[PDB]
C-alpha cells in the first residue's frame, strides 16, 4: 500500500465499515473476556513495587500520578520487550521529561535507581489446541 | 487496522486474532467493493500512461542510437531489461504519487535501481554504465534532469544521485466518470449525480 | 496472451468481474485459515534472531523497522529459493541501499555478517489424501 | 491473477489452488462473454488481411520468378512451406500488434525466423538462402527494408538483422459494430446506441 | 474441408457459438479437475533440474525468467514425443534465437550442455473401465 491518500477516502473507509466493525467488536467482546486479566497482572507487578516506594518516601496524593506516568511509560517500553541496552539511555531522556513537567531531582535521582525492579507484564491466554 | 498500543512481539496471537476476524473479512470485501472500483478506475490510467511513455521514447532514443550507425546486436533491450527499466520508473510513478519532497523521490528510485540493476544484469551481455547511461537518457526526455551516477565497483552494481529529481508529469484525477449512455437516456443534470 | 492492451479493457475486467472475485473470496477465506500460520512462523524466525541483536547492540525504538525492513526483504530473497551465489551480491546491494536511506555503515558491517542465520519461511499445510 | 507476492516454488500449491478456483472460473468464463465477443469481432481482421496480403503478395514474388523463365517444378512452395512462411509473419503480427519499438520487432521476427527455417526445411528440396532471399523479396514489397541476413553456419539455419524492421500497416480498430437490420428498425440514434 | 473462408463467416461462427461453448466448458471444468496434475508433474521436474543450476551459476532474480523460456520451449518439444535427431538441432537454433535476445554465450554453452537431464512430462489420468 501506499501512503498518500486524500482526505475524503479515509472518512469514506470509516463512514461505510461501521456494520463490519461494531459486529467485529461484538466478537470482540468474547476475545476480550479472557485477555483482560493482563489489566490485573500489570497493576498487580506495578503497585507491588509503587506503593511502598511512593508510601514511604513521602510524596502526596495527586502527584502519585504523575510518577505512574513515569513507570507505566517505563514498563511499556519494557514489554514491547526492550532490554537494558536502550533503557540506559530512555532513563535519562524520561528524566529529563518529567524533570521538565516540575517535578524535584532529588527523588528524581534515587526514583530512576529505584526502576529496575519494573518488568515485562502481558503474556497470552489463549492455547490452541486443535483437539 | 493494527492494535496501536504496543508492540508485545508473539506470533501465536498474530495468528489467532487472524483468525477471530476472518469471519468478518468476506464481509468487509464485499462492502468495500463500492469505492474499491472507482478507485481503481482513476488509479489504473497513471500506470497504463506511464508504461506507454516508458515504451515510447525508448524507442525513440533507441532509434537515434541505431541512426548513429550502430547494430540491433549491440543493443537487445528486448523483454527482461525492458521489464528492469520499468521496474525503476513505476518505483518513480509509486514515490511521485506519495507528496514527497525531490531529493527523496531521488534516493528511493536511486535505492530501486540499486537493486533491479544488481539482480538482472549479471550474465547477459549489457554492462551496467550502458544501462545507467541508457535511465540518464531517458529522464533527460522526461524532465531533462540527468540524476544518475553509478559505479561497479564490487560484483554489484551501485546507483547513487546527484540531483534532486521531479515528480511525474501526470496527475490522477478524482473523478467519477459517467457512461455517455446515462448521460444520453437521463432527463435532468440531477439524475445523472443523484 | 499478448501485453499491449488498452486502458479501457483492463477497467472493463476489473469492473465486470466484482460479483465473481468477492464470491471467491469467500472461499478464499476457508483456504486462508490453515495457511496463515506462516505468519506465525516468519515472525517466529525473524524475531527469534533479531530481538537479542537489536536488543544488545543498541539501537532505538522506531529504527528498529528499517532494520525490519532489510532482514524481511533478505527472507523474501531467500524462501523464493535462492542460495548463496546470488546472496553474496544481493548483501551488498541492500548494503548500499539501506545506506542510502540514511543509517550507519559501522551497523552496516556488522548487520551484513550477522544475517546469515535467517533461513526460509513458508511451507505448505494442506495434504492431498485422496481417502 | 497471480499471487504478485513472491515466487514460493512448490508445485502442490499451484494444484491445490487451480482445484480450489475451478468452482469460480465456469461462471466467469460466462460473465465474460459479453466483452469476449467484441474484442474477437475487431481482432480477427487483423490475422484475416495479413494472412491474404501474404497470399497475394507471395503469388506475385512467385510468378515474377516464374516469368524470368524457371521451371514450376523448381520452386515448389505448396502446403507447409507456406506454412513456414505465415509462421514468420504472424509472429510479426504479434510483435507488431504490442507498441514495440522497431529494432525489437526486428529481432524478435529473427528468432522466430530462426526456429521455424531450422524446423521444417530439412530434407525438402529447399534451401535456406532462397527461403530468406524470398522473406527479403516479400519485405521488400511490404515495407521495403529486406532485414535479414542468414547463414547455414551449422546444421540448422540461422537468421539475424541487419535494420529495424517498422510494424505492420494494419490498424485493429477498437469498433462496436452494428447490424443493417439495427440500423434502419430504429427511431433514433441513442436507441442505436443505448 | 477447404482453408479460404470470408472474414464474416469465422465471425458469424465464433458469434453463434457461444451458449454451446461455455455449457462445453462447463463440463471441461470437470475433466479439467483430473489432468490439471500435470501442472505440478511439469513444474516438479523443472525445478528440480533448473533450481540447483541457476542458483549455484550465479544468476539473477528476474532473468531467471529467460532460462525458463528456453528450459519450458525445450520441454515442450520434448514432450512433443520428439528424440534425438532432431534435438541436435533445435539445440543450436533455441541458442541463436536466446543469444539474440540479449544474453551471454558463456552462460549458453554451459546451459546447452546441462539440459539433457530434462524430460517428458504429461501423462494420461482418465482411465476407462467399462465395469
Amino acid at each position: 500500500r501506499r501512503t498518500g491518500i486524500t482526505t475524503e477516502d479515509a472518512i469514506t473507509k470509516y463512514s461505510v465499515k461501521a456494520k463490519t466493525e461494531q459486529t467485529a467488536y461484538k466478537n470482540a467482546t468474547k476475545d476480550m473476556v479472557v485477555q483482560a486479566q493482563n489489566i490485573m497482572n500489570f497493576y498487580s507487578v506495578v503497585n507491588q513495587a509503587l506503593i511502598p516506594w511512593l508510601n514511604a518516601h513521602g510524596v502526596g496524593g495527586n502527584l502519585r500520578i504523575l510518577y505512574r506516568q513515569l513507570a507505566n511509560e517505563y514498563v511499556k517500553v519494557l514489554n514491547t520487550k526492550q532490554s537494558g541496552e536502550v533503557i540506559k539511555r530512555l532513563k535519562i531522556a524520561l528524566r529529563h521529561k518529567y524533570w521538565l513537567r516540575g517535578l524535584d531531582e532529588a527523588m528524581l535521582d534515587e526514583f530512576m535507581d529505584y526502576i529496575d525492579s519494573l518488568k515485562s507484564t502481558t503474556t497470552n491466554y489463549i492455547i490452541f489446541n486443535m483437539q | 487496522m493494527a492494535r496501536k498500543r504496543t508492540s508485545k512481539n508473539d506470533p501465536l496471537r498474530m495468528y489467532l486474532n487472524y483468525v477471530r476476524k476472518l469471519q468478518t473479512m468476506g464481509d468487509a470485501y464485499d462492502e468495500s467493493a463500492k469505492y474499491r472500483i472507482a478507485n481503481f478506475e482513476n488509479g489504473f490510467k497513471s500506470l497504463h500512461m506511464v508504461e506507454n511513455e516508458f515504451k515510447q521514447y525508448l524507442a525513440n532514443v533507441i532509434d537515434e542510437a541505431i541512426k548513429s550507425g550502430a547494430s540491433p546486436q549491440d543493443l537487445p533491450y528486448v523483454n527482461e531489461i525492458k521489464l528492469a527499466l520499468m521496474k525503476i520508473f513505476t518505483s518513480w510513478l509509486k514515490y511521485s504519487n506519495e507528496k514527497l519532497g525531490a531529493n527523496e523521490i531521488a534516493i528511493n528510485v536511486a535505492g530501486t535501481a540499486t537493486m533491479t540493476l544488481t539482480e538482472n544484469l549479471y550474465g547477459t551481455r549489457v554492462s551496467c554504465e550502458e544501462a545507467v547511461s541508457l535511465i540518464n537518457s531517458i529522464f533527460a526526455v522526461w524532465v531533462g534532469v540527468e540524476p544518475f551516477e553509478a559505479e561497479e565497483r564490487e560484483g554489484a552494481c551501485l546507483v547513487t544521485p546527484r540531483s534532486p529529481l521531479p515528480p511525474v508529469p501526470i496527475s490522477s484525477p478524482t473523478g467519477f466518470s459517467a457512461p455517455i449512455q446515462e448521460v444520453l437516456q437521463a432527463k435532468s443534470p440531477e439524475e445523472i449525480i443523484g
